[PDB]
RNA sequence: AACGUGUCGCGAUGGAUGACUUGGCUUCCUAUUCGUUGAAGAACGCAGUAAAGUGCGAUAAGUGGUAUCAAUUGCAGAAAUUACCAAUCUUUGAACGCAAACGGCGCAUGGGAGAAGCUUGUCAUCCCCGUGCAUGCCAUAUUCUCAGUGUCGA
RNA sequence: UAGAUGUGGCCUGGAGGUUAGGACGAAGCUUAUGGCGUGAGCCUAAGAUGGACCGGCCUCUAGUGCAGAUCUUGGUUGGCGUAGCAAAGAUCUAACGGAGACGUUGGAUACUGGAGCGGGGAAGGAUUUCGUGCCAACGGCACUCGUACACGAGUUGUUCGGAAACUGAGCACAACGUUAUAUCGUUUUGUUAGGAAAGUGAAGGUGUGGGCCAUAACUGAAAAGGGGCAACAGAGAACCUGGGUUAUAUUCCAAAAAGAAAUUGCAUGUGG
RNA sequence: AGACCUGAGUGUGGCAGGACUACCCGCCGAACUUAAGCAUAUUACUCAGCGGAGGAAAAGAAAACAACCGUGAUUCUCUCAGUGAGCGGCGAGCGAAGAGGGAACGAACUCGUUGCCGAAUCGGGUCUUACAAGGCCUUGAGUUGUGGCACAAAUAUCAU
């Protein structure tokens, strides 16, 4: 190995989904359509943010639709799967 | 003509940023850049603009790892 | 409130990991409370749960290390350990001539230094 | 207008947010020497162009 | 020389700013020590012996390190608006009259005090 | 007269001058001189509130060690700040898997997610993480493989 | 006049000496403040100036005196409220807002006239978009408005564009050559004095009643012509409508997917 | 049907490139200017250009100077010396060296040859407290010579 430095399970997770976004935009989506918005990082993956959710908040994520913001950010919304309740995990998120 | 009118026919681009001078002077068409001579090795260095080396010379940027070095091989490490 | 490192270094790293999990989940709802409201006291908490991230990662790092140096540095054969172990110092340090020559001489010349040493005499 | 490469979307990005105003905590600092940004780019004065 | 000395001042870390900024114990608090001047701690009591504020005792409120000043907190001064607001005096121009104890305080002011004795 | 002068007092603009000077310059001196173990350079980042700069690198305005004592300070917050001396050290760049206005594409190689099938778990493509993989040169391989109508011999 | 020379001669910055001032006000600065020196200049006074340094003398020292260089820099000024703000669409009204010619809505008359003051893109620009404010200076008039300022937001893709994945004009890494030297030259109408590569097929290895059957290893079957870029108009390219954003949509819509397709990868299985 | 020779291939173990360049070393290298013109010359064996190291580099241990009562590696300094040297359209201009006083300096050494040896060498192991100035196994390099020793018709070499 070319390395020492430890890895583990959260850092592979903790650092895709960074924060959750709260906006006019932001929440007239959780309500109304199922999806979430968090800023992703912005060198994550499509793939990679589902699984990050999936091992972060216990939900299914279908169609996660990303975009890198004028800001360099990578924001992310997410399909719940119509069966986890969005407006139920921005309450347990605190968003 | 040859002046505001032939400003118009402006359109195309002589230069993008290098990748290793981080500076607009990447010559598209035959790709170096136009100020470190990138792809080059050597990046380029000419005596007759002294004003231009000390705009590149170390201590310019950063300098982490010499602002590091620099401190354990005068404190009689390596 | 925080990790304290004097008592951390006799955690172990099944241990550690589980210790950091939970400060990424601590400072991962911290981020977003920092999003919505400003609340000084919910929030203000980032600086020092972020700093013993800090210090979770830096005693992994500082542990998987010596491992990985108590098990390289031996007396086992072909002894080539990663570079990222081997003792750093600059590049001509590493090229130049260690201790064991430079001080090396022939023969016909170590005999000299037995006929002919060089004395402490002294004027009168 | 429509494409420009990542790494070039990278860089007005972080033009982007250097175009902020100095915030009003700075300028109560003990001994500052900043009053304005002095260095807040008009997309019409000057050109970045890259 | 001048301009070397103006800026290891100015230029002084925090912990060098707090040896630049000792104020002399009292005239019955060194011989109880022994010691000539000691560094403005928060919380010990002093007296103004120089200034607007002269000879008005306090304790020190904060030791307010890069002003280069300590605050007291019997030396207050009014705003416009009333809110009360403190003044800074160099600790050169105040007097300690009062101590806090440490590990490391009695311990080095006896450091200082076996350079006496 | 009004205007135009013109001298005086007072104002405005202006920013000289003086005073100051954590800067420059010059002179001298005491020691030790970066990088394939990835430098210099630049790129993007990181602060509870930070645009620049300074500092730092996803351990990010710093973690560790010692050694110091109670601050930091615009104001929050908090039973640390400062100084020094093992780490972390992103994307690049000699840049070296290939490329390159592609944050792109592989080949090995582990391991780790996620799952459909399937046997409660197990590796399908898919997708991450990490190492290795440039050329040239030197050394070398328990008899590691070879080429030659070069030499010879069984 | 050019020039020369002298001056116990004038002046600025600083040094070595000396004498000496200064918060009871130093430098500086102002002048119908006088006086006194032929003069350079000095000294005084008085400042409803200034706030902290500095004068005389003897030597020393120099980046030492300015009106004039189409001097240099900064600032101001005249002309001067002057030239002008004259090409390209004529605003008119109500009542409404507003601190107030301004805006908004209605009505009116128009202008662009489908090679447009249209709707979309490339190049280029990169937040100018949007909303809510705001109105200091910027929009050569003005503004309640703004592409301005502030804050907040805003760009969603199996299928669209690009790449992954074509070749063109051409480029040139390697090698090789040359060069004191390369960053030089050759280089797809196919390289190189020139040994430039796993795509396949296989015996053997492996669960197990020595072979039924199966993955795998590591060999190695012929096979000439090294790689590699270069086209957002060439080639190529699997998606279409309907609709619920302040600003995105062939991008978003969730389960009476608003629907309907095509399509790639891997899979289980009905057809032989 | 094998050795050797000459070449390959990847496996290991490494290295080189890049930055910096004030000084330093090599090559290259002008012109303006001066000569009251200018072409020799001068500028200048300079600038730029290519290359390369160091904390200094370079030089350095006489195929040296001298002509003396001789000096004794290199470097540097004062000096010789702007030279009664000298080169030069003998013009403009240019221009050293020995010696001397110094600094420094315990400054000298080792290959090849020669003779005597002839694998005592080198490298991979291994064993020992890492001992590789050693032990003891090694064809693995090497006899197309690694290594050891001696310094002159004058010394003493050479072995217990
Ligand atoms: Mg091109
Ligand atoms: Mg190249
Ligand atoms: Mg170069
Ligand atoms: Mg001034
Ligand atoms: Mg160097
Ligand atoms: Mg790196
Ligand atoms: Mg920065
Ligand atoms: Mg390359
Ligand atoms: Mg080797
Ligand atoms: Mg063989
Ligand atoms: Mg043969
Ligand atoms: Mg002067
Ligand atoms: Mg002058
Ligand atoms: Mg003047
Ligand atoms: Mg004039
Ligand atoms: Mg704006
Ligand atoms: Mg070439
Ligand atoms: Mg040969
Ligand atoms: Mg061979
Ligand atoms: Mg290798
Ligand atoms: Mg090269
Ligand atoms: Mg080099
Ligand atoms: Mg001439
Ligand atoms: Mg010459
Ligand atoms: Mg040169
Ligand atoms: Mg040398
Ligand atoms: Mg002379
Ligand atoms: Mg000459
Ligand atoms: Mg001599
Ligand atoms: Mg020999």
């Amino acid at each position: 190995s070319n390395r020492v430095t430890v890895e583990s399970k959260d850092i592979a997770a903790f650092s895709v989904i960074r924060y959750p976004l709260t906006t006019d935009k932001a929440m007239k989506k959780i309500e109304e359509n199922n999806t979430l918005t968090f800023i992703v990082d912005s060198r994550a993956n499509k793939t990679e943010i589902k699984k990050a959710m999936r091992k972060l908040y216990q939900v299914k994520a279908v169609k996660v639709n990303t975009l890198i913001r004028p800001d360099g950010l990578k924001k992310a919304y997410i399909r719940l799967s119509a069966a986890h309740d969005a407006l139920d995990t921005a309450n347990k998120i605190g968003l | 003509t040859k002046g505001t009118t032939s400003m118009g026919q402006r359109h195309g681009r002589t230069h993008i940023l290098c990748r290793r001078c981080g500076r607009n002077s990447y010559h598209v068409q035959w790709e170096r850049c136009a100020a470190c001579a990138y792809p080059r090795a050597s990046r380029r260095r000419y005596n007759w603009s002294v004003k231009a080396i000390k705009r590149r010379r170390t201590g310019t940027g950063r300098c982490r790892y010499l602002k590091v070095v620099n401190r354990r091989i005068a404190n009689h490490f390596k | 409130h925080h990790m304290k490192i004097k008592d951390l270094r006799e955690k172990s790293k099944d241990d550690l990991l589980k210790t950091l999990t939970e400060y990424k989940k601590e400072l991962s709802q911290l981020r977003v409370v920092q999003q919505t409201g400003g609340a000084e006291t919910r929030l203000g908490r980032i600086r020092p749960i972020r700093k013993s991230i800090a210090r979770i990662l830096t005693v992994l790092n500082q542990n998987e290390r010596s491992n990985l140096k108590m098990f390289y540095a031996d007396r086992k054969l072909r002894c080539k350990t990663p570079k990222v172990l081997r003792a750093k110092l600059t590049h001509r340090r590493r090229l130049a001539l260690k201790e064991n020559e430079k001080n090396r001489k022939t023969s016909r010349q170590m005999r000299q230094a037995h006929k002919f040493p060089k004395r402490v005499y002294a004027v009168k | 207008g429509r494409f420009k490469p990542l790494a070039v979307k990278k860089k007005y990005a972080k033009k982007m947010n250097q175009n902020k105003p100095v915030p009003y905590w700075i300028r109560l600092r003990t001994g500052n020497r900043i009053k304005w940004n002095e260095k807040r780019r008009h997309w019409r004065r000057t050109k970045l162009n890259y | 020389s001048r301009r070397k000395a103006r800026r290891a001042h100015f230029q002084a870390p925090s912990h060098v700013r707090r040896v630049l900024m000792s104020a002399p114990l009292s005239k019955e608090l060194r011989a109880k020590y022994n010691v000539r001047a000691m560094p403005v701690r928060k919380d010990d009591e002093v007296i103004v012996k120089r200034g607007t504020f002269k000879g008005r005792e306090g304790k020190v409120t904060a030791c307010y390190r890069l002003k280069w000043v300590i605050l007291i907190d019997k030396v207050n001064r009014e705003k416009a608006n009333g809110s009360t607001v403190a003044v800074g005096i160099h600790p050169s121009n105040v007097e300690i009259t009062k101590l806090k104890l440490t590990h490391h305080r009695k311990s080095i002011l006896e450091r200082k005090d076996r350079s006496s004795k």
